[PDB]
């Protein structure tokens, strides 16, 4: 048997944390895990690896939980045992050093950026104005500082920074406006073809040079930092960058849909032409209406019209109602992105659809229609 | 007259609602 | 603020050691769970003064007075807990659904150490029985 001892005071600096399989593996790797919080008395505490984020929660319970450790007695522990039964001789001693009335639970969470003193850049030069007419006075200068004050991991943060089009100007972190981001892409693309650059292997220096070599600097907002931002948004690097041509085509197509087929429909091949015309000349891409799945519907099979998902009814039977009203027969994957959000009980997505829709075979192909 | 040691049994078990955690709740 | 979890000490001891079964963790720790309150006296110093060597209820370890409150007998997986003179509780050695890290939070430095990782517990859910 084991002799059980207790101290007169427990130490509450000892606490229990759930180690999910992934966290467990890291803890046995062989300082890769980090606790973080915006402040000391207010905000959530998160736990971060290089690559992932967990949130901490605590849950009190009603039982006694003693944490006990083996100890070596200074003197042998002698006492009269008075009964036999079901109790072998002591062979070791343990002492309760902590008593916990709760667990800290660890749950996977989406890392996010803390964007508070960070301005939008639209951006004329003499950005000093927007810098000094801001929220704080304090400047967030570096991405590292931004990350340090964020509820997310290094890699989650960098990835979001690239996806929202983060940049820096005059030593001040900023975020590019949708308009300027798009405009900056357009100018970078124009210039890259004009100088016969390798769009699979771009770098900041050559691309920066290509953009500004015939522009007077004091009127050139496309700094190296801006060029890097645009590459990290619309390209993939590795150390050079590779342009994401389909992503870029879609980006233009969505604008086209908004401009030409917002309240109105248009023949698909005639729309393609107008979509194609927004590109800078000679831009190598073959455009296809299926790149705009989730952003359009087809009132007839040879017409197209724009749709914003956000306008749709929230109840899924209502959503399916409105879509079939707009278009009787849907190719299966045209309609999937417009209804996935409502699939809350994580059904397999094609089961979710057959709950509200019917499959119908025409020629060879399979379409979907209302039940 | 000497030391008396025992478990006062709980008839069952309560797990409370989970709560947020502050930096200070850890230290 | 931010701080890393130091698991350095734990990783070397997990190599200088060997065994789990359950028994105890290799580092020498265990988790005891009881459906109830453990009632110990409010004043150890007073009762320790008065302590027979027949009872053997109090001892000094590293500057602390420890009360000897019970005995634990493992036979399965099955476990029996004797508390004080008059109680027997029947329980179970349970493998944890989710392993539990014991972390020590040193407030002076705002630093945190991995003390051990608990994978088993011994738990007692049922009303205490009379002795034997």
């Amino acid at each position: 048997s084991i002799n059980l001892h207790s101290a007169p005071e427990y130490d509450p600096s000892y606490k229990l944390i759930q180690l999910t399989p992934e966290l467990l593996d890291i803890i046995q790797d062989p300082h890769q895990l980090r606790f973080k919080s915006l402040d000391k008395d207010k905000s959530e505490v998160v736990l971060c690896s290089h690559d992932k984020t967990w949130v901490l929660k605590q849950r009190k319970h009603s039982n006694t939980v003693l944490l006990m450790r083996e100890f070596v007695p200074e003197q042998p522990i002698t006492f009269d045992e008075t009964l036999l039964f079901g109790l072998s001789k002591p062979y070791m001693d343990v002492v309760g050093f902590a008593k916990t009335e709760s667990e800290f639970e660890t749950r996977e969470t989406h890392g996010e950026l803390n964007l508070n003193s960070v301005p939008i850049y639209n951006g004329e030069l003499d950005f000093s104005d927007k810098i000094m007419k801001r929220s704080s006075t304090k400047v967030i200068g570096t991405l590292e500082e931004l990350l340090e004050n964020s509820p997310c991991s290094a890699l989650e943060g960098i990835s979001k920074w690239h996806k929202i089009g983060g940049s820096v100007k005059d030593g001040v972190l900023c975020i590019l406006s949708q308009d300027f981001l798009f405009k900056a892409l357009h100018v970078l693309l124009m210039s890259a073809m004009a100088e016969s650059l390798d769009l699979q292997h771009l770098n900041v220096e050559d691309t920066h040079h290509a953009v500004g070599k015939d522009i007077e600097d004091e009127f050139n907002p496309y700094t190296r930092e801006i060029i890097e931002t645009v590459l990290n948004k619309f390209a993939v690097q590795e150390n050079t960058w590779r342009l994401r041509i389909p992503f870029i085509a879609q980006w233009y197509g969505i604008q086209a849909l908004r401009k030409y087929v917002s309240g109105i429909s248009m023949p698909i091949d005639e729309f393609l032409i107008k979509w194609k015309s927004l590109f800078p000349p000679f831009f190598p891409c073959d455009i296809d209406i299926d790149m705009l799945r989730g952003y359009h519907f087809k009132p007839t099979d040879k017409t197209v019209q724009y749709i914003a998902k956000s306008t749709l009814p929230m109840d899924p039977k209502e959503r399916f109602k409105v879509l079939f009203r707009l278009q009787s027969q849907w190719d299966l994957e045209d309609i999937k992105p417009l209804i996935e959000e409502l699939n809350s009980r994580g059904m397999k997505i094609d089961s979710f659809i057959m709950k509200y829709a019917r499959r119908k075979r025409l020629g060879k192909k399979t379409v979907v229609t209302s039940r | 007259q000497t030391v008396k040691i025992w478990v006062k049994y709980n008839e069952g078990f309560s797990n409370a609602v989970r709560k947020n955690v502050t930096w200070n709740n850890l230290w | 603020p931010s701080v890393d979890i130091d698991a350095s000490q734990w990783q070397k001891l997990t190599q200088s050691r060997e065994k789990q079964t359950t028994v105890i963790t290799p580092l020498g720790m265990m988790m005891l769970e009881i459906q109830g309150e453990l009632e110990l006296p409010k004043d150890f110093a007073s009762l320790a003064r008065r302590d027979s060597p027949n009872e053997g209820r109090f001892s000094e370890q590293d500057g602390e007075t420890l009360i000897r409150f019970g005995s634990l007998q493992i036979d399965g997986e099955r476990a029996t807990l004797f508390v004080g003179k008059k109680q027997r509780l029947l329980g179970k050695v349970t493998k944890l659904d989710v392993p539990m890290g014991i972390m020590h939070f040193n407030s002076k430095d705002n630093k945190v150490e991995l003390v051990d990782v608990m994978k088993y517990k011994v738990i007692f859910k049922d009303r205490p029985l009379p002795i034997m």
